[PDB]
């Protein structure tokens, strides 16, 4: 990009290769449900040996697994992603198989839902925001003594 | 005419890859977002314009319309709700029908929908 | 004062390649096995150009024509791709709470000519740019704070100190350490470029991300 | 002179230091100025405007 | 009602397919060549699927909401919106037992 | 006046333009040939070939074929939307072998199309064209091996549809396979029946050594023909049991069969020529006494073996060289596709004879017409070769007819067509213009061919080349293909000349496309002119030396969308071949023979000829075209004066006393002006809009059709149920509006009436009719009402109905009316506009008279161009067009500069010089000095040296003016602009595109059935497309809400959308979504795979997104 | 595809500010028709929605009334404009409906780069955001003069271009 | 544009946060007619016509310079939602 005089930040291309060795193998799955060889997310098994630290029970080793954009993607949580990208027989069969419950995470499958998309306005943090205005506040802020009292 | 065949939607429209034939069909079932409107507003206005008239005739004339059960209740039928002769009935919405033109042709809120 | 000079200069239009071929030679040319012809072209646009070296030019300039075209294409695959992949990424928590980071050197090696040279300064603000420390800073004098928000400035001013030489590493919060779930927390991303001002939480930066690696698809060629 | 390289850490410096607002008339500002000025200069291209060097 | 947060995917059932099916189609027809009225059994028949109507019966016997999810004693038509003929699915009992060639024919094929 | 330059003088006229289209078809009727001395190709090429056919014992033959005349003229068939078609009428003699019975009779084949003059034919009423395709020779070649760097792969290939590609490939064992139709198997195995073992294989065959051995196979050499016969067909056809004579049948019909496998005369000839060999028939091989015999595999198993040795004399094949590369014109095609529709007959044919009564049969009961008529029918409506014609202009169908592409069925694709077949290969030279073609995903695929380049016999493109013996040219041209030009050495045409002999030591020349100096001895060939190097369109372009590629091929291009003004003018700047153009395109009449005009008027221009009789020509006026640009005749003759035969009569659309009028000559400034002009924008003086320049006539045709529809009759009438006095005016007697009237958007062009579908009123609604008391009243309003955005007058007028003379319809139509409705349109901000030169541009908004740069004698500029444009795209022509232009506005005379014999720098200056010198003189004639405000453009001109310092302001001025520059007065001000501008005449062009047709918008429109998104287009009254990219862009906002509404409310939701309609027109903000309705119908449609599909809750529950609907 | 949108070719703004837009008068019409309806509802002329409607949509009628009635729903509110291909974020940007004569949409000179557009004939797209918390959006973080700086680079975006450079180069 | 853009960045800490505060402030608005409103005559944006000098019909504005104010209180949590609609309807009817 910067031969060809483009300049970009970064961040950016940082995120998606973030996404690109997000998987890993799995390589003796020690005292966990897991089995060897067994491709899963980062966070998931880091999550499983802290637990199983905490449990007093052996950890699962692994091995970092990064892939292409397209095969990260498609091996998504999410199955209306990996539907809705590419390849949607196989999704579909594997996930029906699997009964795969998509948690509507991401915004591509909101997006789908056509329900209000995770990020931006529609983000948990900041969508339960409430705006008042001095005198309706202070009748609300009566309607909290007048209730005891009855 | 009736040995002709059918045509398949999925027919290729012109040369290009993005259309089909059959995504060019219009849905005539389906209300309209302005004619679900429209029928709103005349309801709603029909109404308002049916208040001023008696309870009683009023009343009737619902009945004969199918703005109560959605059928049609002949004459007798309505004489026999009310307890009266049909006749009555009769140059009761005749009468109804009069008042409605004068206040219409007051406001002129409902001489539209005459399409 | 030459209008085409004028223009050139100010940026306002025209790249020197451009005026090469309106003012000295159009150059020389290469045929559609991909080797140069032996043969210049000789006289510019302006001049006027035979019938040979038109034909000539002509091969080299169709073939960059349908080189464009499928780019354009290739572009649009390549940006649907990225955006399938990082769209779940976005702004959740203000802080994730990692101690990781990456440390972006300002010094890059040029092989066999030996010397460390110092990196370009729009590569030092491609990766230093909006990014917070990931610890305490000491150069010149001064010091800087850990978790601070880089500005451009600040940028300059660590590129002063790495010519002054008392730092060839820059320790940053990055995407790539971020343990934040399903997306990337507020520090560990940066500045939003748009406001020059620290992330709004919510931000969708996947999205982003695959937008702004996505629209210079079409540009390269050469 | 000013050109693209300054006009642009001009405006970058305007909206660091100044705001967003001040920069978007700072923009226009220079929009319509720029225009009326390039109208006013009578910058054109002639033929012998791409001037051969001797040498060549 | 409730808010809809999760959307899960599986196997149908053989009993579930039977579950939202209205009906079996037995006939391999469309409509009638000149009434052009859905055919009995046919794929586009309203005795399963529903009234092409809006409240509307296919013989005419019922003819308005005050009537409403009552199936008719000729035609079986159940008056109702006309819209539930998007929805309403059907069925056809097989002979004999036959796969789903996406489990079959994928890369890595599930039932092998 | 009209001045010309240049020193090259073409000795050869451009030949017919159209004559590749008509020639090819002329070639492949045969009409006015007798059916005795007929050709044996085209039609009856395919005739030989599926005849006899004889399979009791019946024996076909066939004898003559018959063109029929058109039932219906040009005309006629264009207005009744009828094929123009005529009757074909195979005679055909039918014998039995056995009874001796000779039944002869006539018989019928099916409608043939004829090409009309133009060389375009009409289907359906439509006029459309064939293009001419381009794919590689027919005959035998050699390319290195994709796998294996070290070898040469051999292929054999005859014509399409005449049998299969065959492949040569040694497999790296060191053993030889043969692959066709996707299978594997050795050599040896093959010449099995062809009367080869192993002694005839090991014999000449080496002069190899290692080569020999890996073609032998012992097991296969040890069997001998009809066994290993039953082998090869048990390999390639594993369907069928292995007969014996079953192989020998279809092995027959796969190489032996003249018929079933035809071999290309250009490749026969071709791969005679190459192997060193000869061959009899096209068939690789000959059956003949029962037993095959070679011809083809053992010469190109020759070669093969030959130069994969190394051995001189033997070389790899180019394959995108146009030696190697045929064109397929029309007739050809159509030749083709009628002998694969004979073959379907053929097949009928033969079906029919095996039943009924074998003993008497006529060839009427035999033969069928659906076979060929289905054929014909398909190819002309469906093929990709076949497409719309382009009539926006003439040159739009000339060029259009002159195109080529490697695209349509036969040829290749998008996908696969790489650099290799997009590229321009050493022999495009004379041939296929290395510039013109689409800037879109088809660049070199489709292009055009050259103006001197002609297609033989044989499909090869031949060019123009003067001979020239030892430096003296010689008058005789040759038309030579790409070998033939390779062979030779060529110079060029602007080398120079001393009276026909060469002057220069150094002579520019070529080898096969390789740029070499070199002396006159050795000179045997020269270019006829620079011309023969470009198309029609490219030919156009004035100076074109000094435009780049790029801008040159959008030059092109955009000639071709060029829409027809009224006032339309040819341009300033010439190369020349305009006047061709417009004769060739026969938009035009012209004088038959010698004669005299006996009268005028708009409509017949009669002649009395030399001859003795009375010619009327009738003149069409205002015809309208596929595009809607208005096909318009102008007659220029006085009355009673004598023309000369081929003199000029009534001109085009496009046309101006016989020279090409695309666009219009104005005067343009270039300069930046308030940044109105920015981005290539283009402000207009509002003059033009005075004069009537760039005002074109656009003709949009409506119709309708009365059915009978089951519930009841429809019909064409004045009487509407619930219309209003004042909406009927123009209506006059039967419901058809009348000639002459104004038809605003909304008004009603005819009347119809359709029985409405028997339904109650609702209560509400009831109540509406009992309240108004008006009868609701059987049939409801079809009437048929002009588009948004159309409007215009009523010229036109048709009526076809059934029951009525020279008109079949369809069957349950009763009647068809249709309406020409004709609109004026004057050049409006957002149309756009463009020159010869490439610079696009768009009507940005225009100026007023009043303030405008003008010059010291008051004129104003017409334009105002941006400078900025040009440096990028690097097209300086439009700077010469505009410097001659200047000259040309001032001493008042046209110009003709050819492509690459061109005007001069100096020439120009002068001319410059000359006309200032008539200016400036006539400026003192009038008794005025140098203005004040002059004095100081020049004054600061001096300072930065674009003028002489010491001269008086006089000589300055000069100076300047020949630059092209002069002073300019700012009409707002009044004030003069600081530098000197650029002025001149450009001739400019106004395209097809306009805001009038592509400005759209819609609040609630139809939806489709399916899916309830809005229909796409402008036509539809559709919604614009929100595409994925759009979705990424709103989420990158992280705009949720305006996503939703993207998502959901504005786009197919239901409930959604009305009760957000609702809301506004009572003043609400807008409800929250539920279901997207395209969402369920995922849902359902998943459910139909027999998925299960739940849409769960916080809680892991079920939640029914269908309320009581499929809960069941 | 979506309800309430519309399309058309481009000219330049230069006259216009980096918050506005061109928005042509009969796309406008047709965009805002219902908030039309209601503004001719509570304005007098025509008693209720119904009428409004059946006075816009039969005999083009159109009256400095409805004009002024448009622009009275119209003030304040923005709408979004398109540019395909859409690349970056900035391939939509939020403007202003201006009643202007002529069938063109007139877009500012320094969001050209943004859209990657120049006017050849190139054209753009309309969509109007309806919901107060959608139109939100859209003034607030959607507007042409709030996003200046590229997300992508960090440099500024809306720039001056050609013949600004050249002035003030001059 | 908007004025005072900047100070409404400065207001939030995420922008959405903003662009939330504002779509809902002006719904409540749009709901009691612009009688919640915080604002005095001289403050209230009246949009110029030549008929008269009216209140500004857009919502969103009105709500932008309300919040520019600061005499509005918004946060997570701040009052139970059901009373809070309850209450706002009580005081306009
Ligand atoms: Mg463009
Ligand atoms: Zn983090
Ligand atoms: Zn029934």
């Amino acid at each position: 990009y910067r031969a060809q005089g483009v300049k970009l930040h970064d961040k950016h291309i940082e995120i998606v290769v973030r996404q690109m060795l997000k998987y890993v193998e799995v390589t003796d799955p020690g005292d966990s449900r897991l089995l060897e060889g067994q491709v899963l997310e980062k966070w998931d098994v880091e999550a499983l040996n802290e637990r199983l630290i905490a449990e007093g029970k052996v950890p699962v080793a692994w091995k970092p697994l990064l892939m292409g954009v397209t095969k990260s993607a498609l091996s998504t949580k999410s199955w209306l992603s990996a539907a809705s990208f590419q390849n949607t027989t196989h999704v579909l069969t594997e996930a029906a198989i699997a009964g795969k419950k998509d948690e509507l995470i991401g915004l591509k499958e909101n997006v789908i839902l056509g329900r209000l998309i995770p990020a931006g306005t529609g983000s948990d943090f900041v969508r339960f925001t409430q705006v008042v205005d001095q005198r309706t506040l202070k009748a609300i802020e009566e309607a909290r003594k007048e209730a005891v009292e009855a | 005419k009736i040995a002709q065949e059918p045509v398949s939607l999925e027919t290729p429209i012109g040369d290009e890859k993005d259309s089909f034939y059959g995504d060019f069909i219009p849905d005539e079932n389906l209300p309209s977002p302005v004619e679900a409107a429209a029928q709103s507003l005349l309801s709603e206005e029909l109404e308002k314009a049916l208040s001023k008239l008696s309870e009683r005739e009023a009343m009737v004339l619902k009945l004969r319309k199918g703005l109560i059960d959605g059928r049609e209740h002949t004459l007798e039928e309505v004489g026999a709700y009310f307890g009266v002769t049909r006749e009555r009935i009769r140059q009761i919405e005749n009468k109804a029908l009069r008042k409605l033109k004068y206040h219409e042709s007051r406001t002129r809120k409902l001489r539209d929908f005459l399409e | 004062f030459n209008p085409l000079y004028v223009m050139a200069q100010s940026g306002a239009r025209g790249n020197p390649q451009q005026i090469r071929q309106l003012c000295g030679m159009r150059g020389l040319m290469q045929k559609p096995s991909g080797e140069t012809f032996e043969v210049p072209v000789r006289s510019s646009f302006r001049e006027g150009l035979t019938v040979l070296e038109y034909f000539i030019s002509s091969h080299g300039a169709r073939k960059g024509g349908a080189d464009t075209a499928l780019r354009t294409a290739d572009s649009g695959y390549l940006t649907r791709k990225l955006v399938d992949v990082a769209h779940e990424i976005v702004v959740r928590e203000a802080d994730c709470g990692t101690t990781n980071y990456i440390s972006v050197p300002l010094f890059q090696m040029d092989e066999v000519t030996r010397t460390l040279r110092l990196r370009k300064r729009s590569d030092i603000e491609s990766g230093l740019y909006g990014r917070v420390l990931a610890r305490e800073v000491e150069a010149l004098g001064r010091r800087l704070e850990e978790g601070r928000y880089l500005s451009l400035e600040d940028v300059h001013f660590l590129i002063k100190a790495a010519e002054a030489g008392e730092v060839r590493e820059v320790p940053v919060r990055s995407p790539l350490t971020c343990q934040t779930r399903y997306g990337v927390c507020q520090k560990c991303y940066g500045y939003d470029l748009s406001m020059a001002r620290p992330v709004s939480i919510g931000e969708a930066v996947g999205v982003v991300a695959a937008e702004s690696i996505g629209e210079p698809g079409t540009q390269l060629t050469m | 002179p000013q050109e693209k390289n300054s006009l642009k850490d001009l405006v970058y410096q305007a909206f660091l230091r100044l705001g967003m607002e001040k920069t978007a008339r700072l923009l226009d500002a220079l929009k319509y100025y720029g225009f009326t000025l390039s109208t006013t200069s009578g910058i054109t291209i002639g033929i012998d405007d791409a001037v051969i060097p001797e040498e060549k | 009602k409730k808010e809809v947060r999760k959307v899960r995917i599986a196997l149908a059932s053989p009993e579930k397919i039977r579950s939202w099916s209205y009906g079996e189609v037995e006939k391999p027809e469309t409509i009638n060549y000149r009434t052009l009225k859905p055919e009995r059994d046919g794929l586009f028949d309203e005795r399963i699927f529903g009234p092409i109507k809006d409240y509307e019966c296919a013989c005419g016997k019922y003819k308005r909401q005050r009537f409403e999810g009552k199936v008719c004693e000729r035609c079986g038509v159940e008056v109702t919106r006309s819209i539930v003929r998007r929805y309403r699915m059907g069925h056809i009992e097989l002979a004999t037992p036959a796969a789903h060639i996406w489990f079959v024919k994928d890369v890595p094929s599930k039932i092998g | 006046e009209i001045k010309r330059f240049g020193r090259i003088r073409e000795v050869i006229p451009l030949p017919p333009l159209t004559e590749i289209q008509v020639e090819s078809y002329k070639k492949a009727l045969q009409a006015d040939v007798p059916p005795e001395k007929r050709e044996n190709v085209g039609i009856q090429a395919a005739f030989k070939e599926t005849f006899p056919i004889e399979e009791g014992g019946l024996v076909l033959d066939f004898l003559e074929y018959r063109i029929g005349d058109p039932p219906f003229s040009q005309d006629e068939c264009r207005e009744k939307d009828l094929t123009y078609q005529a009757p074909l009428y195979a005679r055909l003699q039918l014998i039995h072998k056995d009874t001796g019975l000779i039944k002869e009779d006539e018989v019928f084949l099916g409608h043939l199309p004829l090409m009309t003059e133009d060389g375009s034919f009409i289907i359906n009423g439509a006029d459309r064209v064939i293009v001419s395709q381009i794919h590689r020779s027919p005959g035998v070649y050699f390319t290195p091996d994709p796998a294996r760097p070290g070898r040469y792969i051999a292929s054999i290939i005859p014509l399409p549809k005449r049998g299969p590609w065959i492949d040569l490939e040694v497999e790296a064992s060191g053993v030889v396979t043969m692959k066709v139709n996707k299978r594997k198997f050795p050599l040896v195995l093959l010449l099995r029946v062809l009367g080869y073992d192993q002694e005839t294989l090991v014999r000449e065959l080496s002069a190899y050594g290692d080569l020999v051995q890996g073609l032998l196979d012992e097991a296969v050499l040890a069997m001998r023909p009809e066994e290993a016969m039953v082998r090869l067909f048990t390999l390639l056809r594993p369907g069928d049991p292995p007969k014996k004579d079953k192989a020998l049948a279809y092995l027959f019909g796969l190489l032996a069969d003249p018929k079933r496998y035809d071999l290309g005369e250009a490749g026969r000839y071709k791969a005679e020529e190459k192997l060193g060999v000869g061959l009899s028939g096209r068939t690789l091989v000959r059956f003949e006494d029962g037993e095959f015999k070679d011809e083809v595999f053992l010469p190109t198993l020759r070669y093969l073996f030959a130069l994969t040795a190394g051995v001189p004399g033997h070389e790899v094949d180019d394959i995108d060289h146009l030696g190697n590369r045929r064109i397929r014109t029309v007739g050809e095609l159509m030749a083709d596709q009628f002998r694969v529709g004979l073959a379907r007959l053929a097949r009928g044919v033969r079906e029919r004879m095996v039943m009924g009564s074998p003993d008497t049969l006529t060839p009427a009961k035999l033969v069928n017409s659906r076979p060929l008529e289905a054929a014909l029918r398909e190819f002309f409506s469906r093929s990709q070769l076949s497409q719309f014609k382009d009539e926006t202009n003439p040159l739009s169908s000339l060029r259009h007819k002159r195109r080529i592409s490697a695209l349509g069925p036969g040829g290749l694709t998008r996908e696969r067509a790489g650099f290799d077949v997009r590229d321009v290969h050493r022999t495009h030279y004379g041939r296929i213009c290395p510039v013109e073609t689409p800037e879109g995903a088809n660049i070199g695929l489709i292009t055009s061919l050259a103006a001197y380049a002609r297609v033989d016999a044989l499909g090869f493109i031949r060019t123009p080349y003067r001979r020239v013996k030892n430096g003296v040219v010689t008058e005789e041209v040759v038309y030579m293909t790409a070998s033939e030009e390779d062979r030779y050495t060529i110079a060029q045409a602007n080398t120079p000349l001393e009276g026909d002999r060469i002057a220069t030591d150094r002579v520019v020349a070529r080898r096969r496309g390789e740029p070499v100096i070199v002396a006159p001895e050795e000179v045997e060939f020269m270019d006829v002119s620079p011309k023969q190097v470009f198309s029609l369109n490219t030919n156009l372009i004035p100076f074109l030396e000094h435009d780049d590629a790029n801008r040159a091929l959008m030059g092109s291009n955009m000639q071709t969308q060029a829409v027809p003004l009224i006032r339309a003018q040819a341009p300033v700047v010439m190369t020349g071949l305009e006047e061709r153009v417009v004769r060739d395109s026969l938009a035009a009449l012209y004088a038959e023979e010698d004669g005299e005009v006996v009268k005028v008027d708009g409509t017949r221009i009669a002649v009395r000829y030399e001859d003795g009789r009375l010619v009327e020509h009738p003149l069409r006026r205002y015809a309208r075209s596929n595009q809607g640009t208005a096909f318009d005749q102008r007659p220029r003759v006085r009355v009673g004066q004598r023309v000369k035969k081929g003199d000029l009569l009534a001109d085009g659309p496009a046309s101006e006393e016989g020279f090409l009028a695309l666009g219009q000559n104005v005067l343009v400034a270039i300069m930046p002006f308030d940044g109105y002009n920015f981005e290539d924008a283009i402000v207009i003086s509002e003059e033009l809009l005075k004069r009537d320049f760039y005002t074109s006539i656009h003709i949009e045709r409506y119709e309708i059709e009365a059915r009978d529809t089951k519930l009841g009759p429809e019909r064409i009438t004045r009487d509407i149920p619930h219309l209003s006095e004042a909406a009927l005016r123009d209506l006059d007697e039967e419901g058809i509006v009348r000639i002459g009237a104004e038809v605003k958007p909304g008004d009603i062009l005819v009347g119809r009436t359709s029985f409405k579908g028997e339904q109650e009123p609702s209560p509400e609604e009831r109540l509406l009719r009992s309240i108004f008391g008006e009868k609701a009243r059987d049939v409801k309003d079809t009437s048929l009402r002009v588009p948004p955005g159309e409007g215009g007058i009523v010229v036109g007028r048709l009526r076809l109905r059934r029951g009525d003379p020279g008109v079949e319809l369809k069957p349950g139509v009763r009647e068809v009316v249709r309406v020409f409705v004709a609109q004026k349109r004057k050049l409006q901000v957002g149309d756009k506009l463009a020159n010869r030169h490439g610079n696009k541009g768009v009507v940005a908004k225009i100026l007023p008279v009043e303030d405008m740069p003008h010059l010291p004698d008051g004129t104003p500029v017409d334009v105002i161009l941006n400078p900025l444009g040009v440096p990028s795209r690097m097209n300086l022509g439009q700077i010469l067009e505009t410097h001659l232009g200047l000259a040309g506005y001032f001493l008042g005379q046209r110009y003709i500069s050819p492509v690459f014999d061109g005007a001069t720098e100096p020439e120009i200056k002068e001319l410059l010089a000359e006309a200032f010198n008539l200016y400036f003189g006539k400026r003192q004639g009038e008794g005025f000095g140098v203005d004040k405000r002059e004095k100081e453009v020049l004054a600061r001109a001096e300072k930065l040296g674009l003028v002489s310092p010491g001269k008086s302001p006089e000589e300055q001025l000069k100076e300047l003016f020949d630059l092209g520059k002069v002073v300019l007065y700012d009409g707002r001000t009044g004030e003069p602009f600081e530098g000197p501008i650029v002025v001149g005449q450009m001739f400019i062009m106004k395209l097809y595109h306009m805001v009038e047709d592509k400005m759209h918008a819609r609040s609630t429109g139809p939806y489709s059935l399916i899916t309830q998104q809005p229909l796409g287009g402008k036509a539809q009254f559709g919604g614009q497309r929100f595409g994925e990219m759009e979705v990424w862009a709103l989420e990158a906002y992280g705009a949720a809400h305006t996503l939703q509404e993207m998502l959901t409310i504005k786009s197919d939701d239901i409930e959604g959308r009305n009760a957000a309609y609702q809301a506004i027109i009572k003043g609400e903000d807008v409800p929250e979504p539920s279901v997207p309705e395209s969402f369920r119908v995922l849902v359902k449609e998943l459910q139909a795979l027999a998925l299960d599909v739940q849409t769960l809750d916080e809680k892991d529950n079920p939640v029914d997104i269908f309320e009581g609907l499929a809960s069941k | 595809r979506v309800d309430y949108s519309g399309r058309s070719v481009i000219v330049v703004g230069p006259q216009l500010k980096l918050h506005q837009c061109g928005l042509p008068k009969r796309m406008a019409l047709e965009l805002f028709k219902p908030f039309l309806l209601k503004k001719m509802e509570e304005k007098a002329f025509a008693p209720n929605v119904k009428a409004a409607r059946r006075m816009l949509e039969r005999q083009r009628d159109i009256k400095d009334e409805v004009w002024d009635a448009l622009e009275e729903v119209i003030h304040g509110k923005v709408v979004l404009l398109n540019r395909a291909p859409t690349l970056h974020r900035l391939g939509i940007q939020a403007f202003q409906p201006v009643l202007v004569e002529g069938q063109s949409i007139q877009l500012h000179p320094l969001v050209c780069e943004a859209f990657n557009a120049d006017f050849d004939g190139d054209q753009m797209a309309v969509h109007v955001p309806l919901s107060s918390f959608a139109q939100a959006e859209a003034r607030i973080q959607m507007l042409s003069a709030h996003n200046l700086l590229s997300p992508a680079s960090g440099e500024p975006l809306a720039k001056p271009s050609r013949d600004i450079i050249l002035g003030l180069y001059y | 544009a908007e004025p005072g853009i900047d100070k409404l960045f400065g207001m939030v800490d995420s922008k959405y946060r903003l662009t939330v505060v504002v779509a809902k402030r002006a719904q409540q608005l749009l709901r009691h007619r612009f009688k919640n409103t915080v604002l005095e005559p001289e403050e209230r944006p009246k949009m110029r016509t030549l008929e008269g000098l009216y209140d500004d019909p857009n919502a969103v504005t009105w709500a932008m310079k309300e919040l520019l104010t600061g005499r509005l209180f918004f946060g997570e949590n701040l009052v139970p939602e059901d009373r809070l609609q309850k209450e706002m309807e009580r005081l306009y009817p």
